[PDB]
């Protein structure tokens, strides 16, 4: 079991780097995140200051 | 090196440092490192066979890694981290040892050629030399006056006439 | 190297001390007041390759490395590609292509003990195989130089 | 002088006090920190302090050596009563800098 | 000790896993040999758990660590001084200045009470900030007394040359 | 020591290594929460002063 342990030992690392590398996608992801979700609220503000515009 | 490898394969067979040291330094690098991590290490050596010695550290965590390093580089132990195999590492270094080896046995023959012209002739050319300085060590107990030495010495009576 | 030794061990007349001091300081001055690009290059393209008294020197290496970059050290490239080929073409312990080997040997040595990005490049050429011949390879200049040119390797590879 | 010496016995008592919780905290702090970083699992520790009747504190640490000192290592437990001190070459160190035997269990031993 | 204690007690603080178990005696619960066994029974056991604090990452551990033991011996010291500062001043009791109850409050009693005094101290804080805090506050008391007791000495030196110089 | 303490501690590392990299990597997500808030009502200030 030396070596069967060994192995458990390493994988426990790769597990450690990939729970703080999923923390590190979560933030690359919320920054195309953040973009998308503005995109959605600022061209229904083109679209009225339009109409107001259609009006006079 | 290679046996650095070769009694830390088999400490895993039967977070850690491997690498080599001279001997008389294992049992200070043991104690510098006990009051370094308080406890916190499971510290293994093995004899190489200067006289040398391996260590395994387990350096059980993080912050200090770094600070190991600068206890093992201090008394001038040479860490081997090996990463990816005891198995690949061990052929890229029996490549070398072989073939530095050749080198080896190539300039000590030549050596060995250029001493044979030497030591059938070390009796000629010291014994220029031990009576050359032996000659310029007695010119220098001379006058020196008016471009031309003047030897002032004393010889026996019988041998005057030997002189002259 | 006559001239030098005689230096030390003047004749009584003055006029032949003279002699022997002006020789000397021509001899001396013409081969090392020349360029150390010009002397390198020059000994290289013809073929035709001796020692010399700046052509040994460990500062003409030194000075040179630089300017050989233009095709990551073409020039020097082209230097291990002639010990490569003189070996292989027309064999070896003949007369001329014998000279050569000991001084593209000679200088090889100074040029990688110098500068650790040689090693690649006897790598890349397959130059770093051919010295390991050239320590086989009859009389005692060429495996003594094979000795150096193989020391100078090594000690970038392993400390 | 006299404003001196009114001044300065106030200060030092109240100095003292104050001097006295903070040593206090790191002590617990330092039990703590060393206990979690040395066991690891489980999360939370059963912590005591044991009040030891004048006198009677080196054969009441032998009696804790032996009880608990076997969870630390089989080979780390020897029977020691009195704090056992070294401080010769780095063949023998003891020290919370420095060491090559200490406590196999978690100990600090506080004296006033 | 039994002149440097004279209402207090002595202290072992361990800490000890909750699955941690005696081989003095087997079969007993921790809680259990820690009353009955330890030293005949006399030992007066008092409750020390402190919560959590923040931890940030494996190699700060390390560092913390490092600051707990340097400071700790820092706050001995400060005590050494101030109670010999004490004495130098002619305060000895028999009951204080050599022992002195926390608060007067007894000594044991005050750390069966001690499961963490905030005086400044917060268990939700970091904990690397608190060690300085509570390192600071102690060097400054320390500077205090002794800079008040260096002008008692010189002040000292000044009424007992003068003292002469009104007849001697 | 034995090889079946040193096991013991192994299993200690492992769970060293995991527990202070959960901890960081909470942290880590929770700095990416506050900064996506943040960022995008940035975006939407700067540019309904455009529109305007």
């Amino acid at each position: 079991s030396q070596k069967n342990g060994i192995a458990t030992l390493l994988q426990a690392e790769k597990e450690a780097h990939e729970i703080v590398s999923k923390a590190r996608k979560y933030r690359q992801d919320k920054l195309k995140q953040a973009k998308t979700d503005a995109a959605k609220e600022i061209d229904s503000y083109k679209i009225q200051k339009d109409k107001e515009l259609k009006e006079f | 090196q290679r046996q650095v490898i070769f009694e830390c394969s088999k400490f895993i067979e039967v977070y850690m440092i491997t690498g080599s040291i001279r001997r008389t330094k294992v049992d200070i690098l043991n104690r510098i490192l006990w009051r370094l991590l308080r406890g916190n290490l499971i510290f293994q050596n093995f004899p190489i066979e200067v006289e040398k010695d391996c260590f395994i550290i387990f350096t059980h965590g993080e912050t200090l890694l770094k600070k190991v390093k600068r206890v093992i580089d201090s008394l001038n132990g040479k860490i081997v981290s090996l990463n990816t195999r005891s198995s690949e590492l061990v052929d890229t270094l029996n490549r070398q040892i072989d073939d530095l080896q050749r080198i080896l046995d190539t300039t000590e023959q030549t050596l060995h050629t250029e001493l044979l012209v030497i030591h059938d002739q070390l009796p000629v050319w010291s014994a220029m030399t031990k009576r050359e300085k032996y000659v310029y060590t007695t010119l220098n107990k001379f006058q020196q006056e008016s471009q031309g030495l003047i030897a002032e010495g004393w010889v026996p009576s019988t041998e005057l006439i030997h002189l002259q | 190297p006559t001239v030098q030794s005689l230096s030390e061990r003047k004749y009584s007349d003055e006029e032949l001390r003279q002699d022997i001091s002006n020789l000397k300081e021509i001899l001396e001055n013409e081969y090392q007041e020349l360029t150390s690009f010009d002397e390198y290059v020059a000994e290289l393209d013809s073929k035709l390759l001796c020692w010399s008294p700046p052509h040994v020197d460990n500062g003409f290496w030194s000075d040179n490395i630089d300017e050989f970059k233009k095709d990551n050290y073409k020039i020097f490239r082209q230097l291990i590609e002639l010990l490569q080929a003189k070996v292989r073409n027309g064999d070896v312990n003949a007369k001329q292509e014998k000279i050569i080997i000991q001084v593209a040997l000679n200088d090889i040595t100074h040029v990688v003990e110098l500068l650790p990005e040689s090693i690649d490049v006897l790598d890349k050429t397959g130059g770093k195989a051919d010295i390991m011949e050239l320590l086989n390879h009859s009389d005692s200049r060429v495996k003594y130089e094979a000795l150096k040119a193989t020391q100078a390797i090594i000690g970038y590879t392993f400390k | 002088e006299q404003s001196l010496r009114v001044q300065l016995v106030r200060l030092a008592k109240t100095a003292y006090v104050d001097v006295f919780i903070n040593w206090f905290h790191i002590k617990a702090l330092r039990v703590y920190v060393e206990s979690v970083l040395r066991y690891g699992l489980p999360p939370h520790f059963n912590i005591k302090i044991i009040a030891v009747p004048p006198k009677n504190l080196s054969k009441c640490k032998s009696e804790l050596i032996d009880a608990f000192g076997f969870l630390g290592g089989n080979a780390f437990m020897k029977d020691k009563k009195g704090k056992i001190n070294k401080q010769d070459t780095s063949l023998h160190q003891y020290a919370s800098l420095v060491d090559t035997e200490y406590e196999p269990f978690v100990m600090y031993i506080i004296n006033l | 000790m039994a002149t440097a204690l004279y209402t207090a007690n002595d202290f072992i603080l361990i800490s000890l896993p909750q699955n941690a178990q005696p081989v003095t005696a087997p079969g007993s619960k921790t809680d259990s040999w820690f009353n009955e066994t330890l030293i005949g029974g006399r030992a007066f056991v008092s409750d020390f758990k402190i919560p959590e604090f923040k931890i940030g990452s494996l190699d700060t551990l390390i560092v913390e660590s490092e600051e707990l033991s340097k400071v700790d011996n820092q706050i001995g010291a400060s005590i050494g001084k101030i109670i010999e500062i004490l004495q130098g001043l002619n305060e000895t009791s028999t009951n204080a200045y050599r022992t002195l109850p926390i608060n007067n409050m007894p000594v044991p009693e005050y750390l069966e009470n001690f499961q963490w005094q905030t005086r400044k101290f917060k268990l939700d804080k970091s904990i690397k900030d608190l060690i300085t805090l509570i390192s600071n506050e102690s060097s400054q008391l320390d500077a205090d007394v002794r800079a008040t007791y260096a002008n008692y000495n010189s002040a000292k030196t000044n009424l007992a040359a003068a003292e002469r110089k009104k007849t001697g | 020591l034995t090889p079946n303490q040193v096991n013991d501690e192994l299993n200690k590392m492992q769970a060293f290594i995991r527990k202070e990299a959960e901890e960081k990597a909470k942290e880590i997500q929770l700095k990416a929460d506050q900064e996506y808030e943040i960022e995008k009502t940035n975006i939407v200030r700067n540019e309904t002063n455009n529109i305007d």
